[PDB]
């Protein structure tokens, strides 16, 4: 005769019908990534569109559940995520503006275009048209074109859609009794019902700036290093007293910054660490690849990966018709089926792959005994950095003299470590400024105090602040280059990248503190250390059953979202950063100076 | 037949062969609560009756004396000392189907605990709340019955094991049916210990000239000494004498 009863019941009841709905959705868009035919995009958009409605008919049931007097904690998570009304407050006419923009969107990002105008020679898709001209061209002409090739020609004709957009899906907060649709990605991090463990979600803005200003320092003198080893092969085209270009960041947008490794080495003389030749000497395959990323997580304490997983995924590319895309993705397709899609090659990257895919699969079935509404990560943030840390330990010199990719007689001197450390740094210390800039201008926009005309002003002059940027060539309020970014456009929460790398950094200083690592932290593994494991899996398995603020504190026994363990990963390169700018200009200020 | 409808036959008047099932080398849950897998051969129990119905692999530890649960507390409970043991393997390759075997069904809610080896067969639906449910779906009607998913590409853990159940009770029935013995090598012209059903002794063993009808076991001559034997195995008659000794 209590409520408390009554609902779990019904949560007992809809675990077991989401599942099995869950399960053939998920099957159905397996074999939609493997083998794409015409019926195929029909067949699972056809298990799909039932599971979606699924979801509408449980989310009005659970309303009349009032929240006021349910004690219990791990039904009351299930309750909020089931309802959450999302597209069912809107009205007929308003629920058909968000599926109709959101396939305009995706497939405007799907034409890629680099013919040049009045000259249509031929021009490739995304990845072997726009990938080659930005990784590695060095001429400034036409990476500028380049530049304009994709914001110019793609961007221009989603200023009527992406405004349209940003005015309606901003009124689903106060339907939803949230603040903005800002405050709705926030409501990931949000915990209530806790005494004292409570993370309220407008708190959030101020713990990520309050943590900028330590990474500052760090990015100030990043910056003003990489400036003298680009202005190598550019003499004349940029001043070394102001910010870079845009179009000279690594990237279309300048999120990674891996491919200036090659243009801004410290000393090149001696070899890198590259194994990418020793792997073709033993005759490595796609299975070899694979099973020692198996037996490394064994040695952990992670269980290893069941039997129905080699002989029912896919490694390489098959046949010749079927020309799926096999972007490095980890599928969870519940009932304990499992799967990778990836391409094998035998590079750096697909072997840290791997192991970096791997970690999505190794945290998927840890959560397995938590009900369906909590088979999920901690938070948005969770879910990546957990598939991250294995990543950074597999691509130390002493995991792969380990295995036996690198040599035997490898010295590890200051710059064998400053190579590895600077490959790190241009992909983990260059996208923190970009992420939180770019979630921080989403956030205001959707906050609604910017208006029309101020996008771009307000858009550029913190990109120019924060990050330090020199627009190549001024651009007005027309044109829509926030926006051409993958996840922006594919309404992706963008915030889980600026937490995932201060989370797999976190966890990276509590396991080598329990693998009892005597070293600095980028020597230290965490193989070969059960204990370490037991820390790991202790949290993994808790899932959204319990507040990410105590998946924290049983790893490193902080509550906050830390970032002190993260400046003592790069030490060994910013006391050597510190020492390398004693003559160059650090630290900027505004800069109009190369293009007023 | 499903967890809520496990059947309840006896095995009886039949000798039941466990040697096999040790060398079958397919079982995965071969364990025995109560009893021994090798001393239940030489002695058995009346009351031999198997239940037989679907256990997924999650669940299987959740079948065991002593132990509750969902499955053990709503579905099929077994009484506590439990003196038999449960028997299972996998059976992917044809309890399983494309699309999730929906012809499995299971109890999910219930007023009360089941008693141990209950078999409850109603309509009944369950009574989360205080207000009755005329049959039309509510707040607190809550439908228990639901259909398991089974598919081919699911997951070790929760894959099909085909289980079933012997229970082995000694209640006042004697006269019962037990397991195999097979034989041992016989030994003509020796003193042997022989030891058949009912008698034992020491002696010599030898052909006989004399004729037992079709319906006896042994035979004595004087004075309570059992003197032949005809075993069934054989279906002969023989002679026994004890043997030889004497004081020097
Ligand atoms: C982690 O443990 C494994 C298992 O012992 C180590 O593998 C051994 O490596 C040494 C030399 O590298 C060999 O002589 C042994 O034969 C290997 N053992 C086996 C079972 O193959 C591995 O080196 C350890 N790695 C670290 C970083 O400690
Ligand atoms: C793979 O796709 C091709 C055409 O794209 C189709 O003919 C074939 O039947 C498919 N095979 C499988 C196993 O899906
Ligand atoms: C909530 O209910 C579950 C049901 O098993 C129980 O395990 C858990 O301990 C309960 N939590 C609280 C805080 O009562
Ligand atoms: C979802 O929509 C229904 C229909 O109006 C409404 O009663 C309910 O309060 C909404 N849920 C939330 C969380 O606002
Ligand atoms: C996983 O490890 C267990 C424990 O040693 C072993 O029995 C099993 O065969 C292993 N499975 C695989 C696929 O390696
Ligand atoms: C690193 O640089 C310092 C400063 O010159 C030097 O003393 C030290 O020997 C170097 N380390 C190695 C391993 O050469």
């Amino acid at each position: 005769s209590t409520i408390e009863e009554q609902a779990k019941t019904f949560l007992d009841k809809f675990n077991h019908e989401a599942e099995d709905l869950f399960y053939q959705s998920s099957l159905a868009s397996w074999n939609y990534n493997t083998n794409i035919t015409e019926e195929n995009v029909q067949n699972m958009n056809n298990a799909g569109d039932k599971w979606s409605a699924f979801l509408k008919e449980q989310s009005t049931l659970a309303q009349m559940y009032p929240l006021q007097e349910i004690q219990n904690l791990t039904v009351k998570l299930q309750l909020q995520a089931l309802q959450q009304n999302g597209s069912s407050v809107l009205s007929e006419d308003k629920s058909k503006r968000l599926n109709t923009i959101l396939n305009t969107m995706s497939t405007i990002y799907s034409t890629g275009k680099v013919c040049n105008p009045d000259n249509p020679q031929e021009c490739l898709l995304l990845e072997p048209g726009l990938n080659e001209i930005m990784a590695n061209s060095l001429d400034y002409n036409e990476r500028l074109w380049a530049w304009e090739s994709w914001r110019s020609e793609v961007g221009k004709q989603l200023r009527p859609l992406y405004e349209e957009y940003v005015v309606l899906k901003n009124e689903m907060a106060r339907a939803n009794h949230y603040e903005d649709y800002g405050d709705y990605w926030r409501g990931d991090y949000e915990v209530n019902g806790v005494d004292g463990y409570d993370y309220s979600r407008g708190q959030l803005i101020e713990d990520v700036e309050h943590t900028f200003e330590e990474i500052k320092p760090l990015y100030e003198h990043l910056h003003a290093y990489v400036r003298a080893k680009l202005m190598n092969a550019y003499p004349s085209y940029i001043s070394p007293i102001g910010c870079l270009p845009a179009h000279l960041l690594g990237d279309m947008w300048g999120r990674f910054w891996t491919n200036l490794y090659s243009l801004t080495v410290p000393f090149g003389q001696k070899p890198n660490i590259d194994v990418t030749d020793a792997m073709v000497d033993q005759a490595w395959d796609a299975q070899r690849i694979f099973k020692e990323a198996e037996k490394f997580f064994v040695s952990v304490g992670l269980p290893n990966m069941t039997q129905g997983f080699w002989e029912n995924s896919m490694l390489t590319d098959p046949g010749n018709v079927q020309k799926a895309v096999c972007h490095p993705t980890a599928w969870d397709l519940g009932k304990g089926d499992f799967r990778i899609l990836m391409c094998t090659k035998v590079t750096m990257d697909d072997f840290l792959t791997a192991h970096h895919e791997m970690g999505h699969i190794q945290y998927d079935m840890a959560y397995a005994a938590q009900p369906f509404l909590l088979r999920n990560g901690a938070n948005e943030g969770f879910h990546e950095a957990v598939g991250e840390i294995m990543s950074l330990s597999a691509a130390t010199p002493k995991h792969l003299k380990s295995i036996g990719l690198l040599s035997p007689d490898f010295q590890e001197d200051n710059e064998t470590e400053i190579n590895f450390l600077l490959k790190q740094a241009l992909t983990i210390v260059g996208t923190l400024p970009f992420t939180y800039m770019l979630e921080k201008w989403r956030w205001m926009v959707f906050k609604g105090e910017i208006p029309k005309d101020q996008w771009m002003k307000k858009w550029w002059e913190m990109k120019r602040e924060i990050v330090g940027v020199v627009e190549p060539v001024p651009h007005d309020e027309t044109y829509c280059d926030p926006a051409s970014l993958f996840h922006v456009s594919n309404d992706y929460s963008f915030i889980r990248y600026y937490t995932r790398t201060l989370y797999q950094f976190q966890f990276q200083e509590a396991l080598c503190q329990a693998a009892k690592h005597e070293g600095p932290l980028h020597k230290c593994d965490i193989s070969n250390s059960t204990e370490a494991g037991q820390k790991l899996f202790n949290m993994l398995r808790l899932g959204k059953s319990e507040p990410w603020t105590l998946a924290l504190e049983n790893v490193v026994g902080a509550k906050n979202m830390n970032v002190r363990p993260l400046l003592n990963y790069f030490e060994p390169l910013f006391t050597w950063l510190k020492d390398q700018n004693k003559n160059s200009f650090v630290g900027w200020s505004t800069d109009w100076s190369p293009y007023a | 037949a499903s967890v809520y409808a496990w059947n309840r036959k006896r095995i009886s008047n039949c000798v039941a062969d466990y040697s096999v099932l040790y060398n079958s080398a397919s079982f995965s849950t071969f364990k025995c609560y109560g009893v021994s897998p090798t001393k239940l051969n030489d002695l058995c129990f009346t009351n031999v009756y198997a239940d037989s119905f679907v256990i997924r692999g999650d669940e299987v530890r959740q079948i065991a004396p002593g132990q509750t649960g969902k499955i053990a507390d709503y579905n099929y409970k077994l009484p506590d000392d439990f003196t038999g043991c449960v028997i299972a393997w996998n059976s992917n390759n044809l309890d399983s189907k494309v699309g999730g075997n929906y012809n499995y069904l299971y109890r999910l809610f219930r007023k009360s605990n089941l008693k141990p080896f209950e078999r409850d067969i109603s309509t009944e639906i369950y009574q989360a709340g205080s207000t009755p449910c005329n049959g039309v779906e509510g707040f607190n009607c809550y439908f228990p019955l639901q259909s398991y998913g089974f598919q081919p590409t699911n997951g070790v853990g929760y894959q099909p094991y085909r289980v079933v159940v012997l229970s082995f009770e000694l209640l006042h029935a004697p006269a019962t049916v037990c397991g195999p013995k097979k034989s041992t090598n016989l030994v003509k012209n020796k003193c042997v210990n022989f030891n058949f059903n009912g008698l034992t002794g020491t002696g010599v063993l030898t052909e006989s000239n004399k004729k037992f009808l079709p319906f006896q076991q042994f035979g004595r001559d004087i004075a309570d000494t059992t003197d032949a034997v005809r075993d069934p195995q054989t279906l002969e008659i023989l002679d026994i004498t004890p043997c030889s000794f004497g004081g020097v």
